[PDB]
């Protein structure tokens, strides 16, 4: 390899882990801790990004200096892409979005996006490639996100035939769009579950533990080519989660039964928003998909990390949103949700 | 172009000047550099003058002039009342302390720059840096605070 | 009533609040520095001092600086005795290697050995 | 003066630059590596030879106490010129 | 005469001399040295424990008339058996005089604290304690003053690294300050800056 | 001034051979596995270690004591020493039993096959001191030397 | 400096730069310093 | 071999206050976890007072132990009266740091450090 | 000597006048009332406010500003690579190595200073031996990065070109005092 490349040191912000990582989707919910595990074992991290460098900003303090490079893309410039990517070795996606704007829909945010990255990524000669679909995104689904993710799968192997395709569960962390999702529908009467929250099993994966079996991807050399699955340790009822969710809250249960149909027309209600949605017809449906049984998939055991269980690092999200009455409350004073082996 | 990328400029164009012309520091100093800071506050320089005056609460902070020594024992408060700001704020560093160490650099209870802390904006050099150099700090944020396009960016997503 | 019994080697590492890493997989170095060369001064040959031993420093990638991970890397302690930094170095818990003071060895110095009438010690040149 | 490398980048005065496949260039990528276009290696070789006619030349570097300390040059090759060790000027005694 | 040349008294250094001469013979059972300096500065060093009695005396006597503690403070010397050399500054204002009483220690035998003689001397064994390690008996609150909340080691102790063991860090995945081990962009670079000549010649030690 | 070798022809990273025969850079683990593959499919008359001049005695020792649990004993270094009579059995047979403090207190020293300025320099400055303050008698089989 | 100019020399700038912070023309830190240790290449003929 | 006591003549007596003090500490733990939002449990706590006691068990001193008992009295005082904060609790955990691990292996594949 | 602050001489007694006096003080708040009028006498003076940017606060020549590399008036540069300013430097913040030149002379390859570890104390100026280190009187160089703050031997060297023009003269005008 390089004389630049080797690694150096004990591991620490300082130190040089020797990765060159360009990191796409680095502004959103689990880039940030990407980027964050990143520089804290002190590596080259490279962020494209496109919104405001004080929308980025946060993400200036999550490594040392000189070893984090800003800089602007376009998702319609081919040579702004592989001006973010030439000098990298590991070249991580994360692009996406839950809805669909005028600029980008579904199909040009997870094909033509991660098509582009990869084919500017194989011309630009790196070595590692990850990219970050979804779970159960195998083909034909009930969801216009999950069958964009899974051809956007296919062409992303088709270009970069040894890319590291990365399958998580539905991602809960302190900045979410699941359990903040579900702390608030408080704000509403009831809770409209489809079918009363029974027959849809799901299970969560930590953020953190994401971004450690991302990262140790990148330092993975057995990990290429593979595809992996990064699941939580249990699997829940989406009604007992969601009555978890709100013992945790400790604000109020109230279940409703709502078909489906019509939830999915609420859905697309709230969606039909100039600015960011709280839900879509999409997101309902992604609700309300049922997460398949891992069997063959290598996951975070095989990529070397515990999953942390959503029971240990549920309160670090769901404090704010209970009120002065009962915000000094621990973890045992919440029934845990009962598992569900199927 | 057409016509609402023009008009969401010109409004983007009066949100930051009205952000600019208004930014107030929260009451908060370490050092020499506050007394520098406090300095700059004096009839001479006049930030009053400038737009920018001082206010006690975070709450009611738009930037926050870290202006001094950053200690072990004094990192969590001052991530803590970073925190407590609302969502548009800024930060400028004053002074070698704040901006890498300083001549504290290699001590045992001296955090080595306040951006392993808070996320820093601008940084200020000097020791300390002279009201006329802070002075200059502010006019610079201000001219970076209306570099940017929050509407724009927001209209071409 | 104030004199108890103790029969220990003086352990006070819990005490020094040290890392077990800094404790344990150190190793120390007590010795009189050596005159360096390029002088005749011996006024630095007179202390003993225990110095660490050398972990890794590297390039930083930003500026290219020596990077290193240590603290103990500046660590230069100073004694007036080799036993006093044997007790020094069995307090804190450092396993020591210890080099005996090299003193110069006298040595017959006659200026009239330059003009030899037999010997080989007569010089050619002043 | 100033080279560019083969990669596109220019090299200082001191003569490093980064290779192609070095990843320190991203550092560089949507800004500038700025070089002092002024190399004091060939503004000295710009520089006319001081012809005099001492044995031995004194130079502080102008400016008197503005200058360096003076030193004391011994112009006795005449096959190569006396070089201030300070200011880099050339000394040459007179044969003629 | 010499304007280069510090001006010496004699009547001080011999004041300060019958002084610690009378101090030593009013107490024998603590008094070990009594040193009158080039710079007339008077010191006593005592015993550990007559630091009670000996500040008691100097504060309360009526021909000492110590009343003003100027300073409490600690030397790490780690080469004596007891490393820690405890140092009381006093102010006289009746008599305008300045004296220093010396005592020792090591790190596992404390020593009587004098909050009952001085007050400030509460804060100053609290920062002795806390940059030293030297704990005082019968103190109301020892405590550390200096440091951080939850620090390991005694920082001016000469054994500890300047730059320390931990540093502190904002981590974004716990949202806090955390501590992390030691690193450093750039490391400091030890100077020797020792020359090998003997500079004075007053105080050249007797060979091993 | 030899130091700055130390800066030049440097091997860094470990390096295996291709399919085609090339030399590459690869990892400690792919490097220690193959090697440690070979070994466990050789036995101990067909392993053998030969070591050079700037070797430690730590990495002497640890090779011979991996060797040996391998059962090879071709324990060979590049510099030729005579094996039979005592050989390396008694350590007065290889050594400078008179040390360099004997050097000093001889009175007359008889090189045999050696060039002593060249192949131990401080030694040969021993020779000398002693020649020139004690008055030794040196002399020499072998080439005429200077 | 119309009555009393400043010496005139020819490695000062013509033209003055304001501060160019955050812009394309800014600058940025790099070592200055060659490489040091040199690698050794192995050969590109194989030996069988 | 004779030294000075602090507080105990011998290690029994020490060993009475160590107990004290460990008693303190776990009566302390769930009022630490009410009181300042932490993220952990109540055996967590616990666990790691006994995971630093266990840590200090090797020392048979007196007055180091005896020592070892007045640094554990401030930190529980520290603890007891609100100065050390959610960050300052947090700290003994380490859950930011990647643990150097004891293998030979793992040791070579880093890097020099043994 | 010493004197009293709040100690009065003696007692003014108790006089019908003296009470009436003390009566309006107490009642019509005459101290009140003065310090009314000398906050007006403030508000009809003339601000010291000057107009920034357009108008710069007063400074001198031995002002210690943004760091700077000279050179001789044949444009070569001072250095000499000697270290005495890095020796020096109580902050240690400054870098070099340095190696024999084309033509063999002694100039740095790495003259870095840290200038967010910079004291700005003048110790390199006052310690280098040919004015090759200078603090030139620029103070306008804050930046938006932590990075461009770390100077190199480039950046140096193009900013002692770049403040040339008053460098010289602040050095011809105050070097005679050092
Ligand atoms: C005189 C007193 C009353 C004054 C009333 C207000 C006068 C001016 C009214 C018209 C302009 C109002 C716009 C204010 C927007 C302020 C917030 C902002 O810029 O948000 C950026 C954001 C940008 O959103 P975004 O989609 O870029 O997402 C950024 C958020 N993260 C980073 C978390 C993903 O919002 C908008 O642009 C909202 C535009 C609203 C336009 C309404 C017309
Ligand atoms: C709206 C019209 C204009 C109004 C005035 C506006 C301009 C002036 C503003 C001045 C600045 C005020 C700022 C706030 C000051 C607060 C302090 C303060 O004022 O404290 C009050 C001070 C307090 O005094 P004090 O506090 O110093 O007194 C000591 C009291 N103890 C010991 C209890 C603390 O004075 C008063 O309370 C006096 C009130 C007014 C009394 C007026 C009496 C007039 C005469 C009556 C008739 C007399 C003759 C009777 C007949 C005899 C016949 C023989
Ligand atoms: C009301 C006054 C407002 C401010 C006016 C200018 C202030 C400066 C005047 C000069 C000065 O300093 O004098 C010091 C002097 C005080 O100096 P002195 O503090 O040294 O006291 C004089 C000496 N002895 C103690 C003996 C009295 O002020 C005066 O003499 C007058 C003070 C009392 C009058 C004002 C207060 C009562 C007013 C009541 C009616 C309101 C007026 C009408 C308002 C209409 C509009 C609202
Ligand atoms: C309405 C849409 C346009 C709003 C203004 C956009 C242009 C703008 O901001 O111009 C800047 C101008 C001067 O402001 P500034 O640049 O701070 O001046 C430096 C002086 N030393 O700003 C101005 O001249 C002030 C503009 C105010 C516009 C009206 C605000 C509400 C009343
Ligand atoms: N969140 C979840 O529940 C799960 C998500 N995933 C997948 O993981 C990835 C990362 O997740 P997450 O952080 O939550 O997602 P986000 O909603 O936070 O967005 C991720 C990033 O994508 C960028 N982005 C989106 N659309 C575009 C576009 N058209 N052009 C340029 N940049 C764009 C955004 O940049 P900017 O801020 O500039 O708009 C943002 O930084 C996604 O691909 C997501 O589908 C997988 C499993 C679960
Ligand atoms: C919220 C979480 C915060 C955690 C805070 C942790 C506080 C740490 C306090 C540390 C207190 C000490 O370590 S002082 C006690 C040390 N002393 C000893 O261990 C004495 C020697 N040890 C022993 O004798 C041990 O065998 C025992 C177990 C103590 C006694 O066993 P016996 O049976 O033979
Ligand atoms: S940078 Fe200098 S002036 Fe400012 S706080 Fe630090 S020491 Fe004081
Ligand atoms: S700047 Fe001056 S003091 Fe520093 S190395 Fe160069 S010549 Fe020496
Ligand atoms: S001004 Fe002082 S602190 Fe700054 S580089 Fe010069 S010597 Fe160092
Ligand atoms: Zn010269």
């Amino acid at each position: 390899l390089h004389h630049a490349v080797i690694p150096h040191g004990k591991g620490g912000r300082s130190s040089v882990s020797g990765v060159v990582a360009t990191v796409f989707g680095a502004t959103g919910f689990l880039g940030r801790y990407v980027v964050n595990h990143l520089g804290r074992m002190g590596s080259q991290v490279i962020i494209p990004y496109r919104c405001d460098v004080y929308d980025i900003m946060h993400l200036r303090l999550m490594g040392d200096l000189g070893q984090l490079t800003f800089l602007e893309w376009d998702a319609r410039d081919k040579d702004s892409i592989r001006k973010a990517v030439q000098h990298s070795n590991v070249v991580i996606n994360l692009i996406g979005r839950e809805w669909e704007t005028r600029n980008f829909d579904f199909e040009d945010v997870f094909v033509n996006i991660p098509r582009a990255i990869a084919q500017a990524s194989k011309e630009a000669g790196v070595e590692r490639f990850i990219h970050v679909s979804h779970l159960n995104a195998s083909m034909k689904s009930s969801s216009k996100s999950l069958r964009s993710k899974a051809v956007g799968e296919k062409e992303v192997r088709s270009v970069f035939p040894e890319a590291i395709i990365i399958r998580p569960s539905d991602i809960f962390g302190r900045e979410d769009r699941f359990l903040n999702h579900f702390a608030n529908y408080r704000w509403f009467l009831a809770v409209p579950l489809v079918s009363l929250g029974f027959k849809t099993v799901k299970q969560p994966v930590y953020v953190a533990d994401v971004s450690k079996g991302i990262v140790n991807a990148t330092k993975d050399p057995d990990a290429v080519g593979k595809t992996f699955a990064f699941t939580g340790p249990n699997r829940y009822l989406l009604f007992h989660l969601v009555k978890y969710i709100f013992g945790m809250t400790h604000r109020t249960f109230i279940p409703y039964p709502l078909p489906l149909f019509v939830y999915s027309w609420i859905g697309k209600l709230f969606g039909l928003s100039p600015f960011e949605p709280w839900t879509t017809k999409d997101k309902v449906e992604r609700i309300h998909i049922s997460d398949v049984m891992p069997t063959d998939l290598p996951g975070l055991e095989d990529l070397g990390v515990q999953p942390t269980p959503l029971e240990l690092k549920s309160i670090e999200v769901l404090r704010r949103h209970r009120t002065y009455r009962w915000l000094s409350s621990e973890i045992e004073e919440t029934k845990p949700a009962k598992t569900v082996n199927y | 172009r057409s016509r609402a990328e023009y008009v969401v400029t010109k409004l983007d164009d009066l949100i930051n000047w009205a952000r600019r012309s208004s930014l107030w520091p929260m009451t908060f100093g370490l050092a020499c550099c506050a007394v520098e800071m406090m300095h700059m506050a004096a009839p001479r320089y006049d930030m009053d003058r400038f737009g920018v005056v001082f206010r006690a609460s975070p709450r009611q902070a738009d930037v926050m002039i870290v202006a001094g020594t950053l200690t072990n024992k004094m990192a969590p408060a001052l991530r803590k009342v970073y925190d407590q700001m609302p969502e548009p704020r800024y930060v400028v560093s004053m002074g070698s302390c704040a901006n890498g160490g300083g001549y504290y650099h290699y001590s045992y209870s001296v955090v080595r720059g306040c951006d392993r802390i808070v996320p820093v904006d601008i940084y200020v050099p000097g020791c300390p840096p002279t009201a006329e150099a802070l002075l200059y700090g502010i006019l610079q944020l201000q001219r970076k605070i209306k570099r940017e396009q929050k509407l724009k960016i927001w209209y071409r997503r | 009533t104030q004199l108890i019994t103790v029969d220990e080697k003086l352990d006070i590492t819990t005490l020094t609040g040290v890392p077990e890493e800094h404790i344990k997989t150190r190793k120390v170095r007590i010795f009189v520095p050596a005159r360096n060369n390029m002088q005749s001064g011996v006024n630095n040959t007179k202390k003993w001092k225990m110095e660490f031993d050398t972990r890794e420093r590297w390039e930083n990638p930003l500026m290219g600086w020596a990077s290193t991970a240590d603290p103990l890397s500046n660590m230069v302690l100073t004694f007036s005795a080799k036993e006093d930094a044997i007790a020094f170095a069995e307090k804190n818990g450092w396993s020591y290697d210890v080099e005996e003071k090299k003193v110069p060895k006298p040595k017959s110095k006659s200026y009239g050995a330059n003009f030899s009438w037999n010997k080989r010690t007569r010089v050619s040149t002043k | 003066g100033v080279q560019v490398s083969p990669s596109g980048e220019k090299i200082t005065h001191t003569g490093q630059v980064y290779d192609e496949k070095d990843y320190r260039r991203v550092r560089f990528v949507d800004r500038q590596k700025e070089v002092n276009e002024n190399f004091a290696i060939d503004l000295i070789a710009q520089q006319p030879v001081n012809e005099v006619e001492h044995r031995i030349i004194a130079c502080d570097g102008g400016g008197g106490a503005l200058g360096h300390p003076k030193v004391y040059i011994n112009l006795d090759k005449e096959t190569k010129t006396g070089t201030c060790g300070y200011c880099g000027l050339q000394f040459k005694q007179h044969h003629h | 005469k010499r304007p280069t040349v510090r001006p010496r008294s004699d009547v001080t250094h011999k004041q300060l001399s019958a002084f610690g001469e009378y101090v030593a013979e009013i107490l024998p059972k603590y008094v070990q040295q009594v040193q009158v300096s080039c710079l007339d500065e008077l010191e006593i060093c005592i015993h550990p424990d007559g630091v009670i009695p000996t500040l008691t005396f100097l504060r309360d006597h009526t021909n000492a008339q110590f009343k003003s503690l100027a300073d409490l403070t600690a030397v790490d010397v780690p080469t004596r058996q007891n490393r820690f050399e405890i140092v009381y500054n006093l102010l006289s204002l009746r008599f305008n005089s300045r004296i220093r009483v010396k005592t020792y220690a090591d790190e596992l035998t404390p020593i009587d604290s004098i909050v009952s003689v001085h007050i400030a001397a509460n804060w100053y064994e609290r920062e002795v304690w806390d940059m030293f390690g030297v704990f005082f008996f019968n103190h109301p609150d020892l405590r550390r003053i200096l440091t951080d909340y939850g620090f390991e080691g005694h920082p001016f102790r000469k054994d500890f690294p300047l730059t320390g063991y931990v540093e502190l860090r904002y981590d974004d995945e716990v949202k806090r300050v955390v501590a992390e081990p030691v690193e450093l962009a750039q490391e400091f670079r030890k100077f020797d800056l020792n020359s090998p000549w003997e500079a004075f010649p007053a105080y050249r030690q007797p060979p091993e | 001034f030899a130091y700055d070798g130390l800066k030049r022809q440097r091997l860094t990273e470990p390096m295996v051979r291709n399919e085609k025969g090339l030399l590459t850079y690869t990892s400690w683990e792919d490097a220690l596995s193959r090697v440690a593959g070979m070994l466990q499919n050789f036995e101990g008359n067909a392993v053998a270690a030969i070591a050079g001049g700037l070797v430690d005695a730590e990495a002497l020792v640890a090779l011979k004591d991996l060797l040996n649990k391998v059962d090879s004993d071709n324990l060979c270094t590049e510099e030729i020493f005579p094996t039979e009579g005592a050989g390396t059995d008694l350590r007065s047979n290889y050594l400078l039993n008179t040390t360099i403090a004997g050097v000093e207190e001889a009175d007359v020293v008889l090189l045999v096959g050696t060039n002593p300025r060249f192949e131990a320099p401080l030694f040969n400055a021993r020779i000398r001191k002693s020649w020139l303050h004690n008055d030794l008698k040196v002399a020499l089989i072998g080439s005429p030397v200077d | 400096p119309t009555t009393n100019p400043p010496t005139a020399r020819k490695f000062i700038w013509t033209n003055h730069k304001f501060n160019v912070s955050a812009t394309p023309e800014q600058y940025v830190p790099y070592s200055t310093t060659r490489k040091k240790i040199h690698e050794w290449v192995p050969p590109s003929t194989p030996y069988k | 071999t004779s030294v000075k006591p602090i507080f105990s003549r011998d290690l029994n007596e020490a060993k009475r206050r160590v107990r004290e003090l460990y008693r303190a500490w776990y009566r302390e733990v769930p009022n630490t976890v009410h009181l300042m939002q932490l993220d952990i449990t109540v055996k967590q706590g616990r666990d790691k007072v006994r995971e630093m006691f266990m840590k200090n068990a090797h020392v048979t001193d007196p007055r180091v132990v005896d020592l070892l008992v007045i640094k554990g009295k401030m930190e529980l005082q520290e603890t007891i009266k609100v100065w050390k904060q959610r960050t300052h609790v947090m700290r003994f955990f380490h859950e930011t740091e990647t643990p150097r691990p004891k293998d030979f292996l793992s040791k070579f594949y880093m890097g020099h450090d043994p | 000597t010493y004197k009293y602050v709040n100690k009065k001489e003696q007692e003014s007694e108790v006089d019908m006048k003296s009470a009436t006096d003390n009566a309006a003080r107490i009642l019509m708040w005459t101290e009140l009332i003065r310090g009314l009028g000398m906050t007006l006498s403030y508000l009809f003076r003339e601000p010291a406010t000057i107009n920034y940017p357009f108008e710069k606060g007063p400074l001198s020549p031995r002002f210690r500003g943004e760091h700077a590399l000279r050179r001789y008036p044949s444009g070569e540069e001072r250095c000499i690579a000697c270290k005495l300013c890095e020796a020096i430097c109580p902050a240690q913040a400054i870098t070099i190595e340095a190696e024999p030149r084309a033509d063999g002379s002694r100039r740095t390859t790495r003259y870095d200073i840290d200038m967010t570890k910079c004291i700005y104390c003048g110790f390199c100026q006052e310690a280098c031996p040919v004015d090759a280190i200078v603090e030139g009187p620029n103070f306008e160089f804050s930046t938006e990065t932590h990075e461009e703050l770390l100077y190199n031997k480039e950046k140096l060297l193009n900013n002692g070109d770049k403040w040339e023009a008053e460098i010289a003269a602040n050095i011809q005008a105050d070097y005679l005092y050092r």
